[PDB]
């Protein structure tokens, strides 16, 4: 029905595809950051995962914030001591954009254990807005996932939750996910979830919609599959912990498949 | 962000919105007449308001001849100016001051046709407006009419998730919102435009309620109280009550007596109870009511 906007979903999909290209971070920016590393960023994103669950924010909000952070670090060098300030300002902006009831600024100051002041958070807010030129309506993995979900026959909540989980995992690791567009990670995530839970594969109907096939997805799929296999070992655990919850159907407790068979 | 405030000359105050003052102004270098929306941030202790963040980010993407154009954003450390294209009037003022003998049908067709174009463009770009009313529709001297005030707008996902409740100015608010729907979509903007269509014909609000329940009651008296047949789901909705009076639907030719058959057909489809059956902006553009609109499409702004 109209909550799935039949008259607009295809226009909207096409527009999101165009925008993810415009909103894409620079793949190799971390090498150009003298003082920060993939691991420091992984630490930051995992902390933002916790902030989201502490404040019951939307997953969408979390995805926007990461988008903002990675675009900002594409043009602005940041000392390790200031990375968390960028991330805090990013989460604030994402909350103001996406949340019905965004947390107040004082709560964002509070979660940084008074490392930064309210004036610092608000000046970083301004700078991020300047750097992004207020282009905050970025496509995320989640915007693609929810559309792809409409192609399940029939809907399956374990599939949906597992895809969301795998998509979130990818936010942690700039190498190698910076290489992939949201729409592609979403595709890989959806296929991997569907295969894991039901044995089924990337539907032809989504080939029609997206133009992507298992061939085009294969590289991403191989990375996500490794990420899923290694996830109990990864230094950052906040997403697995979050997805143990019944709200997400306990999906982080599911067993990954040993192989994908092509 | 190529602008700076030194190149503008304030001409006069033209309004006051959610951040405060709007001025008409003139670019001293190019001659261009603009509207400056000022947003003071020193009075803000929560930083840049979310209304402004949404308005700016969403309007940057919406380039359409029937959407008021955001030309620039001047971001000082203490103030935020939005530069917009200038339009001399809004539909409410036009209706009050000039449409005493009425708005001629040709002009109503043209205006509604352009509004649907603007709205379809929004929906096609995953944007809900959520405050369509005559005050927020600007008209120029050339006969264009354009969606304005995106302070209440929202970027949606597909399918929609739960958003802020009780949006839309009351008289223009859809029944699914009034009944506390978990989910609302593009159909809420269509409902508003339907209200606006009726209002252009009569010069009075279709459903002028003084309360949420009064508003529902007014709607029910005109369109009949909805049941499971006209609107599957209705009686299960969070704020549906079985105690609701059961009013008979009236012949639609009584709702807006001077409207012709094509007009009534289109109006009825805009005000369908079921959000799922209500017409989309896209499909409305093909309605026979528009068969005779000739007014040439406004050109896009730079």
């Amino acid at each position: 029905g109209v909550n799935e906007v039949p008259d607009y979903h295809e226009d909207i999909h096409t527009y999101l595809r165009e925008m993810e290209v415009k909103c894409k971070p620079k793949v190799g920016y971390m090498k150009k950051q003298p003082d920060i590393t993939n691991s420091m960023r992984a630490i930051l994103v995992d902390w933002l995962v916790e902030v989201g669950e502490e404040y019951k924010l939307q997953n969408e909000t979390l995805h926007l914030a990461v988008n903002y952070i990675d675009r900002f670090l594409s043009s602005m060098s940041v000392l390790r001591g200031k990375l968390q300030l960028v991330g805090t300002a990013a989460m604030l902006l994402a909350s103001k954009f996406e949340e019905i009831y965004p947390p107040e600024v004082a709560e964002f100051v509070y979660i940084t254990d008074d490392t930064y002041t309210k004036k610092q958070v608000l000046r970083m807010e301004h700078l991020v807005l300047k750097v992004l030129a207020f282009d905050l309506a970025a496509p995320t993995i989640n915007q693609f996932l929810t559309q792809y979900f409409l192609h399940q026959q029939p809907a399956n909540c374990k599939v949906e939750s597992l895809a969301m989980f795998l998509g979130e995992l990818s936010l942690i690791d700039a190498d190698p996910y910076l290489k992939y567009l949201p729409s592609v990670i979403a595709a890989a995530a959806f296929h991997l979830a569907l295969y894991t839970v039901t044995g089924q594969s990337w539907p032809e109907s989504l080939v029609q919609k997206t133009g992507y096939t298992l061939e085009t997805l294969k590289p991403c799929l191989l990375d996500l599959h490794q990420t899923y296999l290694r996830a109990p070992q990864h230094a950052q655990q906040s997403i697995r912990e979050k997805y143990k919850n019944s709200k997400y159907h306990g999906v982080s407790l599911l067993n990954p498949p040993e192989t994908l068979n092509v | 962000g190529p602008g700076s405030m030194e190149n503008f000359q304030k001409v006069e105050k033209i309004g006051e919105g959610t951040y405060g003052v709007v001025y008409k102004a003139r670019n001293k270098l190019t001659g261009e007449v603009v509207a400056l929306k000022k947003i003071r941030l020193d009075t803000e202790t929560e930083g840049v308001p979310s209304t402004a963040i949404r308005e700016i980010s969403l309007l940057k993407e919406l380039n359409h001849p029937n959407i008021v154009k955001l030309l620039d954003v001047i971001h000082t450390e203490n103030k935020l100016y939005l530069v917009f294209e200038f339009l001399h009037q809004d539909l409410k003022k036009f209706m009050d001051a000039s449409a005493l003998t009425g708005i001629p049908l040709p002009l109503i067709k043209s205006y509604l046709f352009q509004l649907l174009q603007g709205l379809a463009f929004c929906h096609s770009h995953r944007v809900l407006h959520r405050d369509l009313k005559p005050q927020n529709l600007l008209i120029n001297t050339e006969g264009a009419i354009k969606l304005a005030d995106f302070g209440l707008a929202r970027a949606f996902g597909v399918p929609v998730r739960t958003y802020t409740h009780e949006v839309v100015t009351l008289w223009y608010r859809a029944p699914e919102i009034l009944l506390g729907c978990k989910y609302y979509s593009t159909a809420v903007d269509i409902w508003s435009l339907g209200c606006i269509f009726a209002e252009m014909v009569t010069r009075r609000a279709l459903f002028p309620g003084d309360s949420e329940i009064d508003q529902l009651f007014r709607i029910f008296r005109t369109l009949g109280t909805p049941d499971e047949v006209v609107w599957p789901g209705v009686t299960s909705m969070p704020d549906y009550k079985p105690s609701f009076p059961k009013w008979a639907r009236q012949d639609f030719s009584k709702v807006v007596p001077p409207l012709d058959e094509d007009g009534r057909s289109l109006l009825s489809q805009m005000l369908h109870y079921d959000p799922n059956k209500r017409i989309s902006a896209k499909a409305a553009l093909a309605h026979p009511f528009f068969q005779d609109v000739t007014k040439p499409v406004p050109h896009l702004r730079l």
